[PDB]
C-alpha cells in the first residue's frame, strides 16, 4: 500500500511520463519502501539484482542503482529524476544560507547526504509521516533533519529534557506542542532523541 | 533518532510495534570508504601537501579507497581510511556503529597543524639563507680590503 | 674587528650550513610527521603505553606501505612540546613522567573539543588551577545552582572545570557541541531556556576520577577523553624521590636546584640563538652581534661547569633502584 | 516609451570580486553602482565597463543592501547621496563626488542591535529621511542632516526583512509570513495581510501612473485622495502576491472591520526563491534563484518572456529606474546582479 | 580602443620591501600581482595600493619568472592559476582564491637542477600545462593536474633564458645569443636565429591579429599560423625575425633579420605588444613605445624609476577570452612599481 501511495503522489505531482520515466519512478518507491531498512551492502546488493531480474520478467531503462536514482522537487515546480550536480550546487548554497541563519556547523557535503536529504524531504512532505533515523553518532542525522524541516517550512520542537526531569516536564512539552500544531496551525517537526526517554 | 541500536532503550523503541507501523525507517549505519574519500578529499585540498617528490606506490586495487593514485594526497586519504579502519579492528568495537568523529577530529588537526608546520619550515629556511648571504658579502668586502 | 667577528660567527656559519643541508630531508619527512602527530593527538589520548606503541607500529606500516616518508626517530614529545611549555606544566605541578607530559600536551592542544579527564588521582584539578590562576572556577553536576554558576563564568569568561563527569548532565549539550550563533560581533549559545553571551575567554574542562564510570554516547564522541593513570616510571620516579628526601636532602636540593637552573640556561641559549639570526635578518650590528656572542659563551661556560655533579646522582639513582621494582 | 522590452542578450558584462548582494542606477548619468558580500563598493560607468570608476571599502562585513537619491533642493547645491547598510550592524552614507569621479563618506548611523537589512531614501520639500530595518525586530528613522534618529517602532514578532516608503506609510514584510502597513509618524500599525508560506523577501508599493494599467490607477474618490491602493510583495514560496489594502480611518486609526490586506492576483511560474521585483509601466520583472528573470503582463498575470540562465548561480537583485516621478527621466535600461560575481546590463 | 597610449606620469605607486622582479595583472579584476627579491609574493588592490590585499613567502631565495592565467573549462569551476619559479630551484602553482582574497597553494614542480629563468602557462581544449627553463640548459613540460613533467630536452648548448609557447612550437633564447624554435610534443628542432652579439633577454612570438606584422603574408603561412616573431637582448638592440616554414611530426632554416629598433642607453629588458605599438623597458629607467609600421620611437618615459626598469605587463589583445583593458604596471629595481589606467 506504501508502494502504491507513493507512486501515485509521484505521477500526480510530476510532469508527462513515459515508459521509462515511469518504470525509474517505480524503482525509486521501490527502493524507499523496501531498502532503506537494509543494514549490509551485500543485502542491498541483493536487492538491486532483485529489481533488475523482476524488471527484466515482468517489465521488459538506465541504471537503478541507488546513487543512481534522485527524484525531487526542489529544483523544478514537479516531482522528476533531477541530475546531480545541480542538486550539489543548490544544497550548497541551501546550506550556507542556512548556517548563516539558524546554527553553524562547518559540514561537508556528500553524496550520501544528498541522498539521506533527500529521502528525508520526501518523508517529512507526506501526511501523517514520521521518521525512525538509525545510525553511528556523529553522522549528521539532527543536523540533516533540521535542514531538510527548514527547507519544508516547518517548526523544529528539540525537547530541552535534561537530568533531574520527570514525566511532568515531559508531558507539558507535549501538551505544548499538540495545542500549538492544533490551535496555530503551525506545523512542527519534533526530534525525539533517545536519550530524552 | 537513535545512536546505538542494541541499547537496552533503543530496542524497546524500535521493538515498539506503536512506532514501527507508523514510522519509516531509514538504517543510516556508518559511513563507508567512499564517503570518507569524499570528506576527506574535500579537507585535504586546501593544504599545501605536493610541496615534495613523490614515487607513486604500486598496491593492490582493494587496498586503494580513492581513485588510482597519482599525488600524495590519495596516500594520505588512503592512509587516514586505513588507519581508522585498523583501530576501530583492534579497540574490538565489534558490530557496534563506528562513529566517524576521530576520522574527522583527525583531518581538521592534520590540516591545522600542516599549515603551520610549512610555514614555520620556509621561514626559518629563508632567514638561513639571508644569514649566509650577509656572511659571505662580509667576507668578500673584508677581502676586498 | 670585522676578522674577529667572522672568526665568532664561524659556529653560526656551521649551524646554518648544517642547517641547509638538512631542509630536503626536513621537507620530505614533514608530512608524514603531520600525520603521525596528529593521529597520536586524536586517537592515543584514551589508551595505555603498549596500546600507543602498537598503534604506532601499525601506522608506520601503513605510512610505509603507501610512500610516504616520516622521521624515523620520531618522538612526540619532542615535535608538539617546547621548552616553555614544559618548565610551565612542571612548575605549575605536573608529574615529570613522559606519559604525562604527552598527555599535558593532548589536553593542551585541543582548540576544538573539550578535553575530558579521567584523572583518578585528582592530581589534574591543582595543576590546572595552577596553570590559569585566578580564572579558574569549580563547579560539579551534583551540585545545586550549577546552571546559574555556569552560566556567571560564562557571560564574565573564566575557566570552568566540572568534576562527577560520569554524571553528565545534557543542559550543556550546546556548550559540548559548539552550536553557537553568531550576532553581529556577539556570539550566543542557549544554556537551558535563554541564551547568554560567550565571552571568549572561557574555556571548560570536564574531570571525573572515576574509571569504569559511565559516559553517555552523546558526550564520549565529542570531547577529547585523556587518561591520567600511573604507571611503572612515575612509582619508581615516587619512590625514589621519598626515599632521597629521607636519606640526604641536601644532595635532593642541590639536584633540584641544578636541574632548573640547567633548563633556565638552555631555554636562554636557544633565546639567544634566535635574536642573533632576528639581529642579522632586520638590517650598531658590529656591537650587539658581540654582545650576544659573550652572553651565549657565558651561559655554554655555566652550564658546562654545572655538569660536574650528574654522575653523582646516577650513581645514587643506581644505589636505589631495587626499592623502585619492588 | 515605456513598452521596452529588454533583449535577449546583455548590452554590457561586468566582473567584480564576490557575490553581488545590490545594484543601482544613476538617476542622471550612465552609471552603476554595485555591492559585494566583501563590503565593497564599486561604480562602472556604463560605456567602458572595464575598469570600475572608484572603489571603495567602508564596510568589515558583507553589503546587504543599497538605495540612491539625487537631491533636489528648492532654495544649497544639489548632488547624489548613497546609502548603505551590511551586516556591520551600522549604515554608511555617501556622497558621490561626480567631476573627480570618488566616492566621499558624510557620516554613519549606529542604534541598530543586529543585522541591518534593508534601507531606503526619500525627500519632502527641503528634508530627507532614511528608513531602515534589522534582525532586533526595530523600523528605525534617521535625518539625514542631524544624523540622529527621529523614530523606532517594532511591527512584527520575527524580524523583518523588506520595507518600502510613500509618504507617511511604512509597510514591511518579515521572517514571518505577514505583511503590516503602519504610520510613519505617529507610529502605528494600520493593517496586515497575510497567505504567504515563507518568509517576505520583498515588498513595495504599486504607484498611481496616469494613462491603462490594471492596478495603477485608483478605484474610488477615496483612494485618489489617500494616493495609493495596491501593494506587490514577493516570498520564499515561490509566488508573487497583488494585495489591496483596505482604507483607514484618516493620524489614521485602525477599522477593525477593514484591517486585513486582500490578495487581488498570485503571480507564479518561478522554480525557487524570488528574490526581487520591479514595475514599469504595465509589466513587473521578478528575478528568481531558478538563473532567470521573468516579464509578467500586470493587466492578464501572464508571463510574457522568460530569461533563461542570465546567470550561472543566483540572481540576487535587478535594478530598473522609477518611472512614477517627473524629476527621474525612465531610461531604457536594467541591471541585474547574480551569485556568479557578474553583472549584467541592458540597454536599449 | 587598442590605440590607447599612457600618460606622462603612473596613477598608481607601490612600494614593496625589496627589488621588484616580476608582475603580473589580473585578467579581469584590477589587481596587480608583485613578485621580489625577497621571494615574497604580493597581492594589490588598484584602488588601495598601501596596503596588500595579501602577501606570502613563497620562495626562500629571490623570484625569477611568473605568470597567470584565468582557467576556461567546458564541464568545475574556473579560477586564477598564478606559477611561479625562483631560485630555490622549484616552481610553485598557487591559486587565487577572490572569495576570501587569499593565496592558495596547489603544488610545485620539481625536477630541475639549478636555477630557473622563466615559465608560461597555456590551456588546451581541457587540459592546463606549463613550461619551465633553467640554468643547466633543460626546457621541462609539465601537466598542471597531475604534476610529474611530460617532456624534457637541450635545445641549447648554452644554458635557455627566455621562452614563449604558441600552439606546439616554443622558441627559447639562451644566454648564447641564438634563438631556436622546437616543436613541442616531439622534441625536433626546426630551425635557429643569430645576429645578436649579446646575451638575449627575451622573446616571444607574434600574433596574427585583425598591422605590419600581425597580419600573414602567405597562405601557407595562414594555415601554419605564425610568421614573425621578437626578441630583445644585451645588445641594446630589438629585433623582428622570420620564420622559415618547416617541412610539414614536422621535420626542419635560419631566422631573418627583417626589423631591428636602436635607442636605448642600456641593456632591454622585457617586451610587450598591444596592438599597433610596442612596449620595451630596459635598464636605462626609461619606456619606449615603438611603432611596429615606421619602426621609430613615439613616446619615451624617462627616469621612470630610479635603478633599473625589471618588468612590464599588458593585457593580451589577441585572446577571446582575455578583454584588452587600458592599463599596464612597470616593475623596478629600486623597490617601487608603477600603474598606468586609462
Ligand atoms: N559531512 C560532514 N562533514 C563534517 N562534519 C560532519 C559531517 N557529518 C557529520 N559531521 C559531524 O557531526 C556533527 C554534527 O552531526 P549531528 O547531527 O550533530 O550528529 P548526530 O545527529 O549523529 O548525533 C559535527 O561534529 C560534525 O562535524
Amino acid at each position: 500500500t506504501r508502494l502504491v501511495r507513493g507512486v501515485y503522489t509521484a505521477i500526480n505531482t510530476g510532469p508527462r511520463q513515459t515508459l521509462r520515466s515511469l518504470i525509474r519512478l517505480w524503482a525509486y518507491e521501490a527502493w524507499r519502501i523496501f531498502a532503506d531498512r537494509l543494514v549490509g551492502v551485500k543485502e542491498k546488493n541483493s536487492f538491486e539484482q532483485l529489481l533488475y531480474e523482476t524488471v527484466d520478467k515482468y517489465l521488459p531503462l538506465g541504471n537503478i542503482s541507488s546513487t543512481s536514482l534522485l527524484f525531487s522537487g526542489l529544483l523544478s515546480l514537479d516531482f522528476k529524476e533531477v541530475n546531480k550536480t545541480d542538486l550539489v550546487n543548490f544544497i550548497e548554497e541551501r546550506f550556507k544560507t542556512f548556517c548563516d541563519e539558524e546554527l553553524e556547523v562547518p559540514m561537508v557535503i556528500h553524496e550520501s547526504m544528498v541522498d539521506h536529504i533527500l529521502r528525508i524531504d520526501r518523508a517529512l512532505k507526506q501526511v501523517q509521516g514520521h521518521m525512525m533515523l538509525i545510525g553511528a553518532s556523529r553522522t549528521g542525522k539532527t543536523i540533516l533533519t533540521r535542514f531538510v524541516a527548514w527547507l519544508n517550512g516547518l517548526k523544529i520542537v528539540q525537547p530541552k529534557i535534561h537530568r533531574h526531569s520527570n514525566l511532568s516536564d515531559f508531558d507539558m512539552i507535549l501538551k505544548k506542542a499538540i495545542s500549538d500544531c492544533s490551535l496555530k496551525e503551525s506545523r512542527t517537526c519534533l526530534i525525539i532523541d533517545e536519550s530524552n526517554i | 533518532t537513535i545512536c546505538d541500536p542494541t541499547n537496552n532503550k533503543s530496542s524497546a523503541m524500535i521493538s515498539s510495534p506503536a512506532l514501527f507501523n507508523r514510522c519509516i525507517i531509514n538504517w543510516m549505519g556508518d559511513w563507508d570508504t567512499k564517503t570518507m574519500s569524499q570528506v576527506a578529499n574535500n579537507m585535504v585540498d586546501v593544504v599545501p601537501m605536493e610541496f615534495t617528490d613523490f614515487i607513486v606506490p604500486e598496491v593492490n586495487k582493494e587496498l586503494v579507497f580513492t581513485e588510482p593514485i597519482q599525488t600524495i594526497r590519495d596516500a594520505v586519504v588512503n592512509i587516514l581510511i586505513h588507519f581508522d579502519r585498523n583501530f576501530y579492528q583492534k579497540m574490538k568495537v565489534g558490530v557496534n556503529p563506528r562513529s566517524p568523529g576521530y576520522f574527522i577530529d583527525g583531518l581538521r588537526a592534520l590540516v591545522k597543524l600542516v599549515t603551520a608546520k610549512y610555514q614555520d619550515l620556509q621561514e626559518n629556511q629563508r632567514f638561513v639563507n639571508v644569514g649566509l648571504e650577509k656572511l659571505n658579502e662580509s667576507v668578500l668586502k673584508v677581502n676586498e680590503l | 674587528r670585522s676578522i674577529s667577528l667572522v672568526k665568532s660567527l664561524t659556529f653560526e656559519k656551521e649551524r646554518w650550513l648544517n642547517t641547509t643541508k638538512q631542509f630536503s630531508k626536513t621537507s620530505q619527512e614533514l608530512i608524514g610527521n603531520c600525520i603521525i602527530s596528529s593521529i597520536y593527538e586524536t586517537y592515543f589520548g584514551h589508551l595505555n603505553e603498549r596500546e600507543r606503541g602498537d598503534m604506532l607500529v601499525i601506522l608506520k606500516r601503513l605510512l610505509g606501505k603507501f610512500a610516504v616518508k616520516y622521521d624515523v626517530n620520531y618522538r612526540f614529545i619532542d615535535y608538539l612540546v617546547t621548552l616553555d611549555e614544559k618548565m610551565k606544566w612542571l612548575e605549575c605541578g605536573l608529574d615529570k613522567n613522559d606519559y604525562f607530559l604527552e598527555n599535558m600536551s593532548i589536553v593542551m592542544n585541543s582548540q576544538d573539543a573539550v578535553p575530558f579527564l579521567l584523572d583518578p588521582s585528582s592530581h589534574m584539578i591543582t595543576v590546572i588551577s595552577n596553570y590559569y590562576g585566578n580564572k579558574t572556577v569549580l563547579l560539579s553536576f551534583l551540585e545545586e545552582g550549577f546552571v546559574k554558576r555556569l552560566e556567571n563564568a560564562v557571560r564574565f569568561g573564566s575557566v570552568v572545570i566540572i568534576q562527577d563527569g560520569e554524571f553528565f548532565d545534557p543542559i550543556i549539550s550546546r556548550l559540548i557541541s559548539r552550536e553557537f550563533n553568531h550576532a553581529g560581533n556577539r556570539v550566543t549559545v542557549e544554556i537551558g531556556d535563554h541564551e547568554v553571551d560567550v565571552s571568549g575567554d572561557f574555556k571548560l574542562f570536564i574531570h571525573s576520577c572515576d574509571p569504569s564510570g559511565d559516559i553517555p554516547i552523546f558526550l564520549r564522541s565529542r570531547v577529547r577523553l585523556v587518561h591520567f593513570v600511573t604507571n611503572k616510571e612515575s612509582i619508581e620516579t615516587r619512590i625514589f624521590d621519598i626515599t632521597l628526601t629521607e636519606e640526604n636532602a641536601e644532595m635532593q636540593r642541590k639536584r633540584e636546584d641544578l636541574i632548573k637552573l640547567n633548563t633556565e640556561y638552555r631555554l636562554k641559549l636557544k633565546n639567544l640563538e634566535k635574536r642573533l639570526l632576528e639581529e642579522l635578518n632586520n638590517s650598531e650590528l658590529m656591537v650587539t652581534l658581540n654582545n650576544l656572542k659573550k652572553e651565549a659563551m657565558n651561559i655554554e661556560k655555566k652550564l658546562s661547569e654545572s655538569e660536574e655533579f650528574f654522575p653523582q646522582f646516577d650513581n645514587l639513582v643506581e644505589e636505589y633502584s631495587i626499592i623502585g621494582k619492588h | 516609451v515605456l513598452k521596452w522590452i529588454p533583449r535577449n542578450l546583455p548590452s554590457c558584462l561586468i566582473n567584480v570580486e564576490s557575490s553581488v548582494t545590490s545594484v543601482k542606477l544613476h538617476p542622471n548619468l550612465p552609471i552603476v553602482f554595485v555591492a559585494t558580500d566583501h563590503g565593497k563598493l564599486y561604480a562602472f560607468d556604463l560605456f567602458n565597463y572595464t575598469i570600475p570608476l572608484a572603489s571603495l571599502q567602508s564596510h568589515t562585513k558583507a553589503i546587504t543592501s543599497m538605495d540612491v537619491l539625487f537631491t533636489n533642493y528648492t532654495n544649497k547645491k544639489n548632488y547624489l547621496v548613497i546609502v548603505t547598510a551590511s551586516k556591520d550592524l551600522q549604515i554608511h552614507v555617501f556622497k558621490w563626488v561626480s567631476e573627480e569621479c570618488k566616492f566621499q563618506q558624510i557620516r554613519s548611523l549606529l542604534g541598530h542591535e543586529h543585522i541591518v537589512s534593508a534601507v531606503k531614501i526619500w525627500q519632502k520639500n527641503n528634508d530627507v529621511h532614511i528608513a531602515s530595518c534589522s534582525r532586533d525586530q526595530t523600523v528605525k528613522i534617521w535625518d539625514f542632516h542631524n544624523g540622529w534618529s527621529l523614530k523606532t517602532f517594532q511591527p512584527h514578532s520575527q524580524w523583518v526583512r523588506s520595507i518600502d516608503v510613500l509618504g507617511d506609510y511604512i509597510i514591511s514584510g518579515s521572517h514571518d509570513t505577514t505583511l503590516r502597513l503602519t504610520h510613519w509618524p505617529s507610529g502605528n500599525g494600520l493593517s496586515v495581510g497575510t497567505g504567504h508560506e515563507f518568509p517576505i523577501e520583498k515588498v513595495k508599493f504599486i504607484h498611481f501612473i496616469e494613462d491603462e494599467i490594471r492596478f495603477r490607477t485608483p478605484s474610488t474618490d477615496r483612494y485618489k485622495n489617500w494616493g495609493m491602493q495596491y501593494c506587490v510583495s514577493a516570498s520564499r514560496d515561490r509566488t508573487i502576491k497583488i494585495w489591496e489594502i483596505p482604507l483607514p480611518t484618516l493620524a489614521p486609526i485602525p477599522n477593525p472591520t477593514d484591517s486585513n490586506f486582500r490578495c487581488v492576483l498570485t503571480l507564479k511560474g518561478h522554480l525557487s526563491w524570488v528574490r526581487d521585483i520591479s514595475i514599469r509601466g504595465q509589466y513587473l520583472f521578478s528575478c528568481a534563484d531558478d538563473k532567470s528573470v521573468r516579464c509578467w503582463d500586470l493587466n492578464t498575470g501572464q508571463c510574457l518572456h522568460v530569461w533563461e540562465k542570465l546567470h550561472t548561480g543566483f540572481v540576487n537583485c535587478l535594478d530598473l529606474d522609477v518611472d512614477f516621478d517627473s524629476n527621474v527621466t525612465p531610461r531604457q535600461m536594467m541591471v541585474t546582479g547574480g551569485l556568479d560575481c557578474k553583472s549584467n546590463v541592458f540597454m536599449r
